[PDB]
C-alpha cells in the first residue's frame, strides 16, 4: 500500500498511486469505477495528493468518492506507524448546481456522520485484527487478510475488491480503516525502554440479531512493546479484551451461533454484566452500589479477585519475542480467554473496568519481562500510571 | 449610497436566464460589497506575485446591508478561511467540486432579485412600473459608451451624492458585458456608434482588469474622453481604499475570463 494522487476532469476523476502503474478512472458519462494505464493518467490539469481513499457510494443516480486529505502520526510501533484522519472529503463528477436537490440531503448527513467521528489506520500494518491474529496471518497479504467485523470501510470498496479479486495491483490501492482509537506512548520503567500502545475498533453488524451478532460489539486491544539490553531481544506483548451487548428476542440458534464463533475466535468468554450451561461462558454480574470513588475502585479490584476465583488467569495474553530487524524469534504465549464488558446507562464503566483489568494484566506483562520484581506494584512509577490514565482517558474520549 | 443595488440594475437591464447572467450577478454581489466597504484585500506582498483575480479576501464590517443576498454571502465570508476572488464567484455560483461548501450556492437568484424589485415598488407583478429609472441608468451607460465628454445624470435612486458614481457605472457597464446582457441597449444606437461603444467597453476592461489601473493610456476612439482625468478626481476622494479597488478590478478580471 501506499500513497495516492488524483486528477478532477469532466469526463471523470482518475487516481494514481504517488509512488507499473495501476490507474483508477471513475467516469462522469455513466458512473462507474473502471481501471486504466498510465497513459490515460491526463498530463495536465489538479493534481491533488490525499493520504487515502477510503472508497465509492452511490446513492439514486450519483456515485460519490470518499477521500482522506490528511493524517496526523498517532503512533508507531516497530517502525509500523499509525495514522488518524484529521481532515474528510467528499468528491463528486458533477457541479454543485448540477446535484440533484434529494442527493443534497444524504450528502449533508454523510457529511454529518463523517464530523466527530475518528477513523484511524496504517500502511504497512492491518489493525483490523488484533496481533495475534496478524500474527497467524503471512506478511504478505494485506488487503486480503482483514477483520470482516472491523473493516469499516468494506462496502465503499465493493467494485475495488470485485477489480482486485482479478488484479493485483488493486491491493496496494484499497487501505484498511478502523473506527475507533490507536496510539502508542513511549516510556521507561525501571532503566528498561519501553512503548506501550492501545487500540479499539467499533464492529460493523448492528440483544442479539438473528444473524448471530450482538451490537456494539468493540474489540479494545492492550499492545506493549519491551527492549532489554540486559536480554538482547525485544518482547512484543499483545493482550486482548472485548465488549458489547450480551445474549439474555434472542433466538436460540442466533445464541449458539454467536456463542460458537466467540468461542471459535476468543476462546475461553468472562461476560461481565453492570447495574444450555455452556463451560466455555460464564455469566457475571456487579453493581457499584454508588459507593465512592475510592471504594468503586476497590470493587473494581474485588471483582477482578472473582474473575481470577472463576479460572480466570492475569498470565492468559499474547506474547512474543522478536529479532532486532522485526521477525519474530519464537511465540512465548497465546490468549485464549476474553472478558466482555456490557454495562446499562453511563458507558464510561466499561472503559473502567477495561482499564483497571489491562493494568492488572500489565503488571504481569512486566513480571514476565523482567522489568520489575516478583510482588512489586509497577502502579508506584507516577510518570507511567498518568501516561496510562492519559491514554485510556484519551479513548474514553474517543469512543464517546 | 444608492437605492438600487448593481445586481438588480443588472437584471433590470436583462429583461426586455443564462450561465452568464448569474456568474454576472454573483460578481455584481462581490463587487457591492467591496463598494460598501465591507470587503478588503489582505495587505500582503506575497499575493500580488499572482493573477489579482486570485487574491484573497479579507471583511472588515459585520453590519448587515438590508439586501438579503449581500448579507447572505457576507454571512458565507463570515464563517470562512480567506477564499480568493474567483473561488468565492465560483462557489457561490456552485461551481467548485467539493461538496463541504455545497451550502455557498445561492438557489433561485432570479425570485430574490425580483421580491427585492417588487418590494421596492419598481416591478409589478401581473413589466417595470417606472421606466424613467432604466431610461436614466441606460443614459449614463450611453453617457459613458458614446459621449465625447462624460457627463452623468442622476434619479432619486442614484442621486448626486452616491459615492463612487463613475465606479458604479464602469462596474455596471463591466458586469453587464460580462454576461453580454449589454447587446439589449444597445439597439437603439446607430452600428457604427455600436462599433464604437463596444469596442470602448473592451477599452474598460481591458484598462480596469489590474490594479493599479492605468490612466496614461489615450484612448483612440474618441469616446468618453477624461474618463482618466474623472477617475483620477474619484480617486483623490477616499484614501486608503486602494484595496477595495483591487477587489473591484479583480472582479473586472474575472469577467474577463467568462
Amino acid at each position: 500500500t501506499g500513497p495516492i494522487v488524483y486528477v478532477q476532469n469532466a469526463d471523470g476523476i482518475f487516481f494514481k498511486l504517488a509512488e507499473n502503474d495501476a490507474v483508477i478512472h471513475l467516469a462522469n458519462q455513466d458512473q462507474g469505477v473502471r481501471v486504466l494505464g498510465a497513459e490515460e493518467f491526463p498530463v495536465q490539469g489538479e493534481v491533488v495528493k490525499i493520504a487515502s481513499l477510503m472508497g465509492f457510494i452511490k446513492l439514486k443516480l450519483n456515485r460519490y468518492a470518499i477521500i482522506a486529505n490528511t493524517v496526523e502520526e498517532t503512533g508507531r510501533f516497530n517502525g509500523h506507524v499509525f495514522y488518524r484522519v484529521l481532515q474528510h472529503s467528499i468528491v463528486s463528477t458533477k457541479f454543485n448546481s448540477r446535484i440533484d436537490s434529494e442527493e443534497a440531503e444524504y450528502i449533508k448527513l454523510l457529511e454529518l456522520h463523517l464530523k466527530n467521528s475518528t477513523f484511524y489506520f496504517s500502511y504497512t500494518y492491518d489493525l483490523t485484527n488484533s496481533l495475534q491474529r496478524n500474527e497467524k496471518v503471512g506478511p504478505a497479504a494485506s488487503w486480503k487478510t482483514a477483520d470482516e467485523r472491523f473493516f469499516w470501510n468494506h462496502y465503499l470498496t465493493e467494485d475495488l475488491r470485485n477489480f482486485a479479486h482479478q488484479d493485483p495491483r488493486i491491493d496496494s490501492f484499497i487501505q484498511p480503516v478502523i473506527y475507533g482509537y490507536a496510539k502508542t506512548v513511549d516510556a521507561v520503567l525501571n532503566a528498561t525502554p519501553i512503548v506501550l500502545g492501545l487500540i479499539t475498533r467499533r464492529s460493523i453488524f448492528r440483544g442479539v440479531d438473528k444473524d448471530g451478532n450482538v451490537g456494539n460489539f468493540n474489540e479494545t486491544e492492550q499492545i506493549l512493546l519491551a527492549e532489554n539490553p540486559e536480554s538482547e531481544k525485544i518482547h512484543v506483548f499483545s493482550f486482548l479484551q472485548t465488549r458489547g451487548s450480551v445474549p439474555i428476542e434472542n433466538s436460540l440458534d442466533a445464541t449458539k451461533k454467536h456463542f460458537d464463533q466467540q468461542k471459535e475466535l476468543y476462546g475461553d468468554n468472562y461476560l461481565v454484566n453492570l447495574v444450555l450451561n455452556d463451560p466455555k461462558i460464564h455469566y457475571v454480574y456487579f453493581d457499584f452500589h454508588h459507593e465512592c470513588r475510592k471504594m468503586q475502585w476497590h470493587r473494581v479490584k474485588l471483582l477482578i479477585d472473582h474473575l481470577e476465583k472463576l479460572g480466570l488467569s492475569n498470565e492468559d495474553f499474547f506474547h512474543k519475542v522478536i529479532d532486532s530487524n522485526g521477525n519474530t524469534v519464537e511465540i512465548v504465549n497465546e490468549q485464549h480467554s476474553v472478558v466482555r464488558t456490557n454495562c446499562m446507562d453511563c458507558l464510561d464503566r466499561t472503559n473502567v473496568v477495561q482499564s483497571v483489568l489491562a493494568q492488572w494484566v500489565l503488571q504481569k506483562e512486566f513480571e514476565s519481562a523482567d522489568v520489575v520484581a516478583t510482588g512489586s506494584t509497577w502502579e508506584d512509577n507516577a510518570p507511567l500510571l498518568t501516561s496510562y490514565q492519559n491514554l485510556w482517558a484519551d479513548n474514553a474520549d474517543a469512543v464517546s | 449610497i444608492p437605492t438600487l443595488t448593481l445586481m438588480e440594475e443588472v437584471l433590470l437591464m436583462g429583461l426586455r436566464w443564462n450561465d452568464s447572467i448569474s456568474y454576472a450577478l454573483r460578481g455584481c454581489i462581490i463587487i457591492e460589497l467591496a463598494l460598501r466597504g465591507k470587503i478588503r484585500i489582505l495587505d500582503d506582498s506575497a499575493r500580488k506575485r499572482f493573477d489579482l483575480s486570485e487574491r484573497l479576501i479579507e471583511v472588515i464590517d459585520s453590519s448587515k446591508t438590508g439586501e438579503v443576498l449581500l448579507d447572505e454571502t457576507l454571512q458565507l465570508m463570515k464563517n470562512d478561511e480567506p477564499l480568493s476572488i474567483s473561488n468565492w464567484i465560483d462557489l457561490l455560483s456552485g461551481e467548485t467540486w467539493n461538496l463541504l461548501k455545497i451550502n455557498y450556492q445561492l438557489k433561485q437568484v432570479r425570485e430574490r432579485l425580483a421580491k427585492g424589485l417588487v418590494d421596492k415598488g419598481v416591478l409589478r407583478t401581473e413589466p417595470i412600473a417606472d421606466a424613467s429609472c432604466k431610461e436614466a441608468i441606460k443614459r449614463r451607460v450611453l453617457s459613458v459608451l458614446v459621449s465625447r465628454n462624460m457627463e452623468l445624470s442622476y434619479n432619486e435612486y442614484f442621486p448626486e451624492t452616491t459615492s463612487f458614481k463613475i465606479i458604479r457605472t464602469l462596474a455596471l457597464i463591466c458586469g453587464s458585458y460580462g454576461a453580454n446582457v449589454l447587446e439589449n441597449v444597445l439597439t437603439t444606437l446607430e452600428y457604427e456608434k455600436r462599433d464604437k461603444a463596444i469596442s470602448r467597453a473592451e477599452e474598460i476592461m481591458a484598462q480596469f482588469s489590474q490594479y493599479p489601473f492605468d490612466l496614461e493610456k489615450e484612448t483612440e476612439l474618441g469616446v468618453s474622453v477624461n474618463l482618466n482625468k474623472e477617475v483620477k478626481e474619484e480617486i483623490e476622494n477616499n484614501p486608503g481604499h486602494d484595496l477595495q479597488l483591487e477587489v473591484i478590478a479583480g472582479v473586472f478580471e474575472v469577467f474577463s475570463r467568462m
